[PDB]
């Protein structure tokens, strides 16, 4: 155990407030100065394209699920809504407690619906950081909720110092939080993209574009699979940054080169 | 301690969402039945990195988890909302918990104004020594 | 503030309910297995307008709810204990939440008889300046 | 948002303690000098009748219900009990949560059963009142849980300045909660009156006992309405406030002169 | 008041249980998913009966059960975690909760060094009267 | 009602901190300084066998339970585990809340299963006294869950001055909480013993170690109940303190001597 930080403001900088020392001129004149505060784990430079993220969470048995509050968070463009299931059909996360919403603000919503072997009674995040819900962070994953990913901090402040958009993107999956998880972009219930980490969402909305107009889709009652040939490309963080492609039919498997 | 923020990267823009603290409400919105949804309740503002204060409140929130989770172990309540409320009551503790000794280090008393209330004040007894 | 009825009528009386605070429990009713149930935990006072205090109460009560349902809708907490608390420490913090300036205006010390053992006492230096 | 005001006694008159100016003359010693407080709407001359009672309530989605507790209330003269289903049987309200009760001290529980659109997740006081319970005030109405209409105060004191009787009144209803609510006062379970704004409880208690002793009960197996010709009257408030009638019967309807 | 036990015997030794409250965590312990199950999360140690605390430790939690029962039926939280925070709050309330007469029984305020810092700096005033 | 007491020190000594004196002397420098914590009754020299134990405990209505937190406890020798139904087989008890665990240090815990009466909704301690769960005093016994009993203590402090082993001893109960309440040990599924006040735990487990290696276990489909004769003997409380016995059968009930 440990003392909780709290961040304060000396010398034109945040810093830790010590506390063994006592500093006088630190002015606590309301409860109101006092600010509990979600800032997402994209915004330190995390891979954020779903096989990335879903390797950092982890199923567990016998530790209890906590949760704190925040009242302020950032606006996320990566926020992730899991409905995952065992392969017998019964659910591998809890529903969400009464009181517990979605994320407020999401640019992308990457809904995965799948299946994996759910060894433990809840899923936590192994680097130890929190899902953020509605003003509410927490230690395990709630089913077909969003969050974002996050870590929370504490404040004191002085006394004196375009609107919203949300795009879903459905995924498949198969043996969801192992070593061999196998993701599916879905573009409709019947055709669909083998997915891979240096995919973005701006390409995957783009990638599905270009599927309905070039008229790509499924149109038998089977299932279909375009997979991408690695020559077609996609190390810069979303805050810093046609019909060429041709697509040919080899369920029923295919190449876009 | 100081704020070494060892992230690989730093957004070094906060886009950040809250719920209103300041300001009367326009007309009847205040009313559960005719206010906003869930969905509706947000205000939201835009911070820059003036200070460094984004990249540190990054690094801070990281630094933070440990001892937040270890807090949130040893706790039996499913949800912690009384954290912030402790640290105001540990301020005041830190300051006020016992005798507040005049001049000490660890009292936060100003008497400037009374020293020249005082020593101001002794020339209306040995300036008015009259014979 | 001052608070002004502004209601269409106003029962001057508050006939009350509430929980007991004070009195020791008659041998063995404080254990739950054996004492009230649920429906006889309550005490009732009666009250009159003095001061016109009952009538200001209700309309104190209606000018309250706009703030307080803001606040409620800001809150994720359910079922919110926690607001005489907060207001306790706030009342703390408005007084002692920084350094205490003496004879300021935000500083709640009183130094009168502190004056008079200082002011009194300088008879026991220039009035025994003894040659 | 704004501040929640704070009530306390200056020059022998209750004031909203004045949040940017500091009296240190103002003294608070414990945490028992503060008290939270309800105040029922009856005390402000609002009309109680069950017609008019329930016009100012209203369903509503997207808005999660909150409670906030109060130590200290006021006895009612006037409480509503509801158990109201939609016309396919589902329920409107939902099941009181734990740990809430029913308001400690009515002298009359006005009971209402019946059906109702229900366009909406939760009940609510259109006029922003809260529904005041056992020590808790919900911004929603709970199923069949007794409720007195309040608002909630916040106080500093200082530190030095019959029984309980209990009827419960039986109501029909249909189309609750809409433009055209139609209510019905219960004699017994085939017996029943057209009810009406201006009736209060004493007279639906006289009128009652007046229809058993007369005995203008129905007996047959068939349901039996009384309708109150106007003439037959019932601006004054309840804190400051015989067998002449002719009953003859024209489902069977009635008239009572 | 004094802790008078009256209880037929006392375990004059608290072998007791609770959870880490100092130390770093030891590499990723810290971390829910890694960390120890429920089971593992305590710590122990054990206390003997100096100045009969142990014993009158028992006593206290005894005499306690009144009150504190008395206070569960007055509330309606199901699960109360506020009770030591209102008991700090409290604390405070009752030494600055009004304005601190100095030198009054009842405000914790030591002007000690600052008697011997007026007092003693009287003598570049009255020593330095030079004519 | 009264004023919750605070455990302090002073002059070498514990005392209830007197509420309407001040003593500027006493320092509260942090909120780490207070402590909530829990006592066993054990420690205070009551009986601990489960029918002594047992009787302490009562079925009551009208009366919500309430729990109360506390931080550190004192390791049991004697815990209690409760499965109590009725004869027509509903649950007497409860499930334990979320977050509810059982006591964490017990060196014996008495499960005890069977059948009662059950006159109400809830159990509760006779003498008021609570029972202590993980961390959680609760007012009244939650099903199948480990529970000591005990009290709480707060205290304000200063700011200067082998494993575990646990053992489940299995009991058959009927007419639980009554005047006529018979408890048998048991042995194995088929095997037990009739049970009496004066049987440790230590007693218990010599005694089903003797019953095993001579071979008293029931060799048929049927129930076996062993009688243990007044001459064997077992005002000592725990914290200060072979094959000489012959069984013999006389359902099928049998004698030990
Ligand atoms: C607070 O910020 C810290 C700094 O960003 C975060 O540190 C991260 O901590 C996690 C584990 O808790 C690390 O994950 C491990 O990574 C190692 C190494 O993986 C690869 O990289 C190295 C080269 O750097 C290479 O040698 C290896 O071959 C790997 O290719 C794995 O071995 C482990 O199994 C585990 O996955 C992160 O790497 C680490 N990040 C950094 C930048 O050091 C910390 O998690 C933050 N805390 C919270 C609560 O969010
Ligand atoms: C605090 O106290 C206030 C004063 O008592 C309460 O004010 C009430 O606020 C509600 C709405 O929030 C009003 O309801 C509206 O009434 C108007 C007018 O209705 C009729 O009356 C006028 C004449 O006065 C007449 O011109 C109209 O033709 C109507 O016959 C309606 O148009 C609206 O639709 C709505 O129903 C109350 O009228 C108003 N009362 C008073 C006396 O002004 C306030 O609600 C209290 N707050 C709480 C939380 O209880
Ligand atoms: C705090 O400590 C106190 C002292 O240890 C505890 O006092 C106990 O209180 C309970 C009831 O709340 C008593 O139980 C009653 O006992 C009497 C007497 O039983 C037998 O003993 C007497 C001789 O002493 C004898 O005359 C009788 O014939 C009985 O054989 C019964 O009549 C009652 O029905 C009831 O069972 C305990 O006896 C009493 N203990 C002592 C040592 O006085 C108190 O409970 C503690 N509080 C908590 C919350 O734990
Ligand atoms: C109690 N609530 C009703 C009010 C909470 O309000 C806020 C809580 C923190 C902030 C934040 C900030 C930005 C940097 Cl401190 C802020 C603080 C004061 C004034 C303006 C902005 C913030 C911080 C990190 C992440 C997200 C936001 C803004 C508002
Ligand atoms: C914390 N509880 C155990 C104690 C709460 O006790 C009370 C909480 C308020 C009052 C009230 C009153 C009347 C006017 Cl302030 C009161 C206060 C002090 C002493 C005597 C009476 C009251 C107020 C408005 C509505 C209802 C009641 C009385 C008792
Ligand atoms: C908030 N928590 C993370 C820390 C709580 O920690 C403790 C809470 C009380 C004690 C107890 C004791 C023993 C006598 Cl006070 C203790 C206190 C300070 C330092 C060392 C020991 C104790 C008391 C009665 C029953 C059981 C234990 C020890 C630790
Ligand atoms: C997962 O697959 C990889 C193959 O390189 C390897 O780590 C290991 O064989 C597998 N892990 C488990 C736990 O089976
Ligand atoms: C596609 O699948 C989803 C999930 O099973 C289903 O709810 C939806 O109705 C389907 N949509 C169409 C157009 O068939
Ligand atoms: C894919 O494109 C179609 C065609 O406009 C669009 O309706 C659909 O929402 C797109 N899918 C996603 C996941 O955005
Ligand atoms: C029908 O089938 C194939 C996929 O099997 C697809 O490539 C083709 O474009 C479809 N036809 C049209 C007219 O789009
Ligand atoms: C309710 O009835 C009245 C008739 O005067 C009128 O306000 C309106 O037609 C109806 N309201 C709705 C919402 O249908
Ligand atoms: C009257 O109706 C109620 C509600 O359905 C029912 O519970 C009760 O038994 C009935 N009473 C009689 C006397 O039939
Ligand atoms: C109506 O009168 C009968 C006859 O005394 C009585 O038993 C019944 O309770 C009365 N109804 C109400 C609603 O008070
Ligand atoms: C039987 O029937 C009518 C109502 O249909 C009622 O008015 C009449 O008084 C009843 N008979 C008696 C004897 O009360
Ligand atoms: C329980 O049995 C004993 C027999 O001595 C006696 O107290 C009483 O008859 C019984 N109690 C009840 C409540 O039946
Ligand atoms: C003994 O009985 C218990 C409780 O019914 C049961 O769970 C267990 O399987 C049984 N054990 C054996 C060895 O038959
Ligand atoms: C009884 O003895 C057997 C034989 O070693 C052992 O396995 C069993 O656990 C014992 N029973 C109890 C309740 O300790
Ligand atoms: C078989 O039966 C009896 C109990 O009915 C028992 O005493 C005896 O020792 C058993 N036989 C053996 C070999 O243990």
């Amino acid at each position: 155990g440990r003392s909780i930080p709290l961040g304060v403001i000396h010398n034109s900088a945040l810093q830790v407030s010590d506390v063994d020392k006592l500093v006088c001129r630190d002015k606590l004149s309301s409860t109101n100065q006092l600010r509990s505060v979600g800032l997402n784990l994209e915004g330190n430079g995390v891979a954020t394209d779903v096989p990335s993220a879903t390797k950092r969470w982890g199923f567990r048995s016998g530790v209890p699920p906590k949760v704190v509050n925040y009242e302020a968070g950032e606006w996320a463009e990566n926020c992730y809504n899991l409905e995952i299931k065992k392969p017998d059909g019964s659910e591998c996360l809890p529903a969400a407690p009464d009181g517990i919403r979605g994320f407020p603000r999401c640019r992308y919503v990457h809904k995965v619906s799948g299946t994996g072997p759910c060894a433990g009674d809840f899923a936590f995040h192994k680097e130890g950081a929190f899902f953020l819900y509605d003003r509410l962070a927490s230690t395990v994953i709630y089913r077909g909720t969003t969050f974002a990913e996050g870590v929370v901090a504490f404040l004191i402040l002085p006394q004196a110092k375009s609107g919203y958009y949300s795009t879903t993107i459905r995924y498949q999956a198969t043996g969801f939080g192992t070593n061999e998880t196998e993701y599916l972009f879905e573009v409709d219930n019947l055709t669909y993209v083998q997915l891979e980490s240096r995919f973005t969402p701006q390409f995957l909305l783009q990638l599905n574009e270009t599927i309905y107009t070039s008229g790509k889709r499924s149109n038998t009652t089977g299932k279909l699979i375009w997979k991408v040939n690695p020559e077609i490309d996609t190390e810069w963080a979303f805050w810093e940054t046609s019909e060429e492609l041709s697509f040919t039919v080899v369920x029923x498997x295919x190449x876009x080169x | 301690e100081a704020i070494v923020n060892a992230q690989p990267k730093c957004n070094p823009n906060l886009h950040y969402w809250t719920t209103q603290d300041e300001g009367a409400a326009i007309g009847l919105a205040w009313i559960p039945y005719f206010g906003p949804a869930a969905e509706g309740i947000y205000i939201e503002g835009l911070m820059h990195n003036q200070d460094g204060l984004i990249c540190g409140l990054r690094q801070l929130a990281n630094e933070t988890t440990q001892a937040l989770q270890l807090f949130l172990r040893a706790t039996t309540e499913l949800r912690t909302f009384s954290i912030l409320n402790r640290k105001a009551i540990d301020f005041l503790l830190q300051r006020w918990g016992g005798t507040c000794h005049i001049l000490g280090p660890d009292c936060c008393i100003e008497p400037h104004d009374w020293t020249k209330n005082i020593t101001d004040k002794i020339d209306q007894i040995i300036h008015d020594f009259v014979d």
